[PDB]
Order: structure tokens, then sequence, then C-alpha cells
């Protein structure tokens, strides 16, 4: 139980970053493959954050 | 008899389409129309 208390500030280190760069990539690129690869990725990224922040707030 | 007295007549709007270019939606559209599902649907 003890290192599993933080790194849960690791995770959301990455989180938006990770989406940040999503978001760059799925601007700039100029394919439909990559397209909606991007987009469904962008869709899982806000689902799984939203239900990993209220899992949080729910146990402390 | 009386609507030949107009001065702002026009004739139609016979303008030609606007053009459109092809986005990446409709293939998705196709994708999820292909598979499958739990329900049945029909039955003869």
């Amino acid at each position: 139980n003890g290192k599993w208390r933080e790194q849960l500030g690791q995770k959301f280190e990455e989180i938006r970053w990770l989406i940040e760069e999503v978001r760059h990539r799925l601007k700039t690129t100029e394919n439909s493959f990559e397209q909606i690869t991007f987009m469904q990725a962008l869709q899982l990224l806000f689902e799984v954050e939203q239900e990993i922040r209220t899992f949080s707030f729910q146990l402390i | 008899d009386n609507c030949r007295d107009v001065s702002d007549l026009k004739q139609y709007d016979s303008d030609e389409p606007e053009l459109r270019s092809l986005s990446s939606w409709i293939q998705n559209e196709f994708n999820k129309a292909c598979e499958l599902t739990d329900s049945t649907w029909i039955e003869l």
C-alpha cells in the first residue's frame, strides 16, 4: 500500500502530456486511418481519466 | 395583375452549388455499420 499511494501523481504527470500530444498529432495529420485512430484514442483517455479521478476521490 | 410594378424582381437563386471536400467520418460510419450486435432484429 505504500508507493501505491504515490504513483497517482506520477500518472497525472503523463495524463495531460499525452492528451496534448494526441491533440497536436490529430491536428497535424492528413490520412483518415490516423484520424479515426486518434479520435478513438482521445475518447478512451477522457473516459479512463474520469474513471480514475472518481475512484481516487471515493477511496480517500 | 399588379405584380409587375415591383422594382426588386429577381428570377430565382439559380446559382452553382458549393463544392465540398471529403471527410473521414463516413468511413467510420460504414465500419460501424458492418459489424455484429447482440439482438436478432428479424424473424421470418
